[PDB]
C-alpha cells in the first residue's frame, strides 16, 4: 500500500504521487521533483 | 499508512483553554 | 574537496589538522612555522595541508532545505 | 454497539489530509468524532456543519483555521481541529452520547446509514486528483 513518495525541489515537502498525476508539489506549485532513496541493503565496503 | 497513531500526540482539550 | 584523511604518499594522518591550521594562520603564524607547530615535517606531509583547496565549504552553500 | 461506532469514527490523523479537499461538506457530516471537553472525560458530539474559525492554530506540520459545528444532542457549540480525540467510542462515551440523544429527542441513525456511510470515506481517499482540486489546494 506504498504510494511512490517524492521529494519537492524547492519546497523539500514529501509528496504522494500515484500514477496518472499531474507531477505538482502539493505546496507552492513545483514541476520537478526527485525521488526518494531506496530501502534496499547498501553495504560497502570501506576501501 | 491510514492511522498511524500508536494514545496519540497529547491531544488538546476544549475546556484546557 | 574535503581535507584528506591521510598524507597519500607517507600514511600519515593528516585529517585532524586543517581547522588546526586554519586558526594558526588566523592568529598569526606564517604559513612554514604554522605547518610544524603541527608536526608535519616531510614535504610529503607538508603539501597535503598548504595544496588542499576545501570546497565542501562551497558546497555547503546549496543548501537542501533551510 | 460502540464498535460500529468507530468505523465512522473520524480520528485525528485523517482530517489532515483532508483540510483542502473539496466535497467536504458531503464526507464528514454524518459521522462521528471524539472530541474533547476536559478532565479525561468526553463527549460524542454531531458533525453538522463546515463552519471557519478567525484562528488559524497548527496542527503538527498542518495548521487549519477552519471550524466544526459539533453538538452533543442539544449543546452545540463552535470546535477546532485540534480537540479531537484519536480514541475510539468507549462504552460510557457511546451510552452517554445515546442518553443524550435520547434525551434531546433525535432519532438514533439506523446502523445502515453507518454502513452507507462509512464507505464514503473509503472512496474519498482512493480518489483520482485528476481535476483542478492541485490548483485551490496550493491556493
Ligand atoms: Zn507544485
Ligand atoms: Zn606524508
Amino acid at each position: 500500500q506504498q504510494p511512490m513518495i517524492y521529494i519537492c525541489g524547492e519546497c523539500h515537502t514529501e509528496n504522494e504521487i500515484k500514477s496518472r498525476d499531474p507531477i505538482r508539489c502539493r505546496e507552492c506549485g513545483y514541476r520537478i521533483m526527485y525521488k526518494k532513496r531506496t530501502k534496499r541493503l547498501v553495504v560497502f565496503d570501506a576501501r | 499508512t491510514s492511522t498511524y497513531g500508536r494514545y496519540g500526540s497529547q491531544t488538546p482539550m476544549y475546556g484546557s483553554g | 574537496m574535503i581535507i584528506p584523511v591521510r598524507c597519500f604518499t607517507c600514511g600519515k594522518i593528516v585529517g585532524n589538522k586543517w581547522e588546526a591550521y586554519l586558526g594558526l594562520l588566523q592568529a598569526e603564524y606564517t604559513e612554514g612555522d604554522a605547518l610544524d607547530a603541527l608536526g608535519l615535517k616531510r614535504y610529503c606531509c607538508r603539501r597535503m595541508l598548504l595544496a588542499h583547496v576545501d570546497l565542501i565549504e562551497k558546497l555547503l552553500n546549496y543548501a537542501p532545505l533551510e | 454497539l460502540p464498535e460500529e461506532l468507530n468505523r465512522v469514527r473520524l480520528s485525528r490523523h485523517k482530517l489532515e489530509r483532508w483540510c483542502h479537499m473539496p466535497f467536504f461538506a458531503k464526507t464528514v457530516t454524518g459521522c462521528f468524532v471524539r472530541i474533547g471537553i476536559g478532565k479525561p472525560v468526553y463527549r460524542v458530539a454531531e458533525i453538522t456543519g463546515v463552519v471557519e474559525t478567525a484562528k488559524v492554530y497548527q496542527l503538527g506540520g498542518t495548521r487549519t483555521n477552519k471550524g466544526l459545528q459539533l453538538r452533543h444532542g442539544n449543546d452545540q457549540r463552535v470546535f477546532r481541529l485540534e480537540f479531537v480525540s484519536n480514541q475510539e467510542f468507549t462504552e460510557s462515551e457511546f451510552m452517554k452520547w445515546k442518553e443524550a440523544m435520547f434525551s434531546a429527542g433525535m432519532q438514533l441513525p439506523t446502523l445502515d446509514e453507518i454502513n452507507k456511510k462509512e464507505l464514503s470515506i473509503k472512496e474519498a481517499l482512493n480518489y483520482k486528483f485528476n481535476d483542478q482540486d492541485i490548483e485551490e489546494i496550493v491556493k
